[PDB]
């Protein structure tokens, strides 16, 4: 919106194309990851961590 | 981001701040009631013995 | 329940305590005998109240 | 049977003992029954519920 | 290893015999440790000047009836019990209380000496019905260090000047931490001695036992 | 443990499968936190491929309910074991006994 | 008002000992001995392993191969270690060792100010000929009970991936009853004793610990002398 837009112009931020979906931690819960599993489709390339 | 400055201004939120409680089987009117609040580290709420 | 125990407890009388027979001048000092291991809690006393 | 184990115990019969609150130090009129009782923790664990 | 020191004592003032003080923020579990210790010191230990032998001129024994006078013996002695007085350089005075005329015989009434203050002299010691009806007793007032029951003694020795002390710990919120213990003690006084001077010198003594571990 | 009891609290440890049972008796020729293997006695052993019972010990794990289902060694580095004899306890068992 | 003083303060065992004062007055070995109670077995300086950071071991749930206590077992013995400094807040200890048999507590590296006042303690098995285990025992100083969930809120980057915090559990006293037995002096009407009987870890001589819980008395009394 315009007041949007003129904040923009003085901070001088790119808006991104992408929302965030990420994952993050329940409120309130603390604890150590013990571990990390990755399923990919059959057929997308296996990313570096997977 | 829990800033340790809020805690106070919480209490000047609350001083004066009636909290309606409620249990369960609401029968009758006095299933609900109001207190004062008074803050608890805890994640229980705590109740006056006489009611 | 606890409350009521506890009152019932307050006031009750053996036939023979700490300080039977004895007399006080007001509610205060039989407070002072007993908080100090002078006299039991239930005795039979005259006391000076108002 | 159980008197008797506490005889072997080198403990009363009653089950109960002297104690005294630790805030005053002074001692607990009347006996209270201590011992050991076998306790469960229930998983209802108020930072579920809360 | 640092320790924490209170903050902050408004001291309320609750006519000029008793006060509530209160102590904000103590460590844990530490109103106890305080507020017990100093209750301990102050109903037993304290110094004060109280009555104990007390020889009433007509009828010797208590189990009698002093004519002209509608206070039962036994009563006439509780009221001695809380006649409030200080000496300052004697460590026993007999005074003399004498009395005639119809009306009440007051703690105002005795011989005045130039140790004795008497703290209330309105304070009742007994009535003096129709008549003249003679009415005269050598009360002898000795000073000492708690209180004397008559039994292991005739009257009760109450020589504290503290009439009751209660301490209660309430939650007290330091400003990072989670729970912290505050002080109220509400204490009484027979009025030889303010609660102010009363609570300095019952700690007073407190420390003096350990000035060998200090 | 319970110190008080009934004497079920071994059958419902055992019984149900939380913990790790000795399938043949002999000594224990490893101990680790993971495994535990065991050398069968010969009298228990079968013929050919000789054996032994190589027990792999399950580790901190999630449970249905979102607890914590995980298994100890209870035995020591060679001890003899004895067929149907605790080798490892489960969640909330002790020496082979139910600690609820 | 005579004030008291210490008398016989009988060592029996490394764990406990009998300290007694000698010349108190009528029921000042109540109104002390509970008053000493609760300074000492709550507020007393103590030293326990707080940050532990092991050889290969990314967090306290997994198993170290060659070793029969599981990585979080390890930690909760390693609370257990009874140890005590001199001119350091925190001394960091070095344990290393290997081959099959226990791993006690006298395998660490020796300090100036290091003594582990229990040798034999138990840290864990070594369950393989060649399996080794090294870890960096990093000991402070302090009283109380800090949890290691309120450990984690200075943090800061405590980026260490590999350094594990467990709680401290610091304090020498254990169990403390106080028995005031009546005291005759030659002359004098009827004064009373003072045995306060303490159990320890070893980490604090018993007449030290006696003082600095009395010093507290009176330090805390400072503002209670006046208004």
């Amino acid at each position: 919106t315009p007041e949007e837009k003129l904040l923009r112009a003085i901070f001088g931020e790119k808006a991104s194309d992408v929302k965030d979906s990420s994952l993050r931690v329940p409120n309130g819960v603390s604890g150590t990851v013990i571990d990390v599993q990755v399923f990919t489709r059959d057929g997308v390339e296996k990313d570096k961590r997977a | 981001r829990e800033e340790a400055v809020v805690w106070d201004i919480l209490d000047e939120v609350i001083r004066e701040h009636p909290v309606l409680l409620n249990r369960a089987p609401t029968l009758h009117r006095l299933g609900i009631q109001a207190f004062e609040p008074v803050l608890i580290e805890g994640k229980a709420i705590q109740l006056h013995p006489l009611v | 329940q606890d409350v009521v125990l506890g009152l019932y407890y307050m006031t009750r009388d053996c036939v023979n305590a700490k300080g039977e027979g004895m007399v006080l001048t007001g509610p205060k000092e039989a407070e002072r005998l007993y908080r100090s291991g002078l006299a039991s809690l239930h005795a039979r006393v005259k006391v000076r109240i108002t | 049977e159980i008197k008797e184990l506490l005889k072997l115990g080198d403990l009363p019969t009653s089950g109960q003992i002297r104690l005294y609150d630790g805030r005053t130090g002074e001692q607990f009129e009347r006996p209270v029954t201590v011992g050991y009782m076998y306790m469960l923790k229930l998983n209802h664990l108020v930072d579920d519920k809360m | 290893t640092e320790f924490l020191k209170p903050r902050l004592v408004d001291i309320e003032q609750v006519s000029s015999t008793h006060a509530k003080v209160t102590l904000e923020p103590l460590e844990r579990g530490f109103g106890h440790t305080l507020g017990n210790a100093l209750r301990r010191i102050l109903l037993s230990s304290m110094p004060g000047c109280a009555v104990t032998e007390v020889e009433i001129d007509g009828v010797l024994h208590e189990y009698s009836t002093k004519e002209g006078v509608q206070e039962d013996i036994l009563e006439i002695l509780l009221n001695l019990k809380g006649l409030a007085v200080r000496v300052q350089g004697k460590d026993e005075v007999i005074l003399t209380l004498n009395k005639s005329g119809i009306g009440p015989v007051t703690a105002a009434d005795i011989t005045h000496d130039g140790d004795v203050e008497i703290v209330k002299p309105q304070h009742v010691i007994c009535h003096l019905t129709d008549e003249n009806a003679s009415i005269s007793m050598r009360i002898k007032v000795q000073r000492g260090r708690g209180y004397v029951p008559a039994s292991t003694r005739l009257v009760d020795a109450c020589y504290s000047p503290v009439e009751r002390i209660a301490y209660n710990v309430e939650a007290a919120r330091v400003e990072q931490r989670t729970d912290l213990d505050k002080l109220v003690i509400e204490m009484e006084t027979n009025g030889t001695i303010d609660p102010e001077e009363a609570i300095r010198r019952a700690a007073t003594i407190l420390a003096e036992q350990l000035e060998a571990f200090v | 443990k319970p110190l008080v009891g009934t004497g079920m609290e071994r059958a419902v440890a055992v019984d149900s499968g939380v913990t790790a049972v000795a399938k043949r008796g002999g000594v224990v020729q490893y101990v680790d936190a993971s495994r535990i293997v065991i050398k069968v006695n010969e009298d228990e052993m079968y013929p050919g491929e000789a054996g032994i019972d190589i027990y792999n010990l399950t580790k901190y794990t999630r449970s249905n309910q979102n607890t914590c289902i995980n298994q100890m060694p209870c035995v020591s580095l060679g001890e003899p074991v004895e067929r149907g004899d605790v080798l490892a306890d489960g969640p909330s068992t002790d020496l082979g006994e139910l600690a609820l």
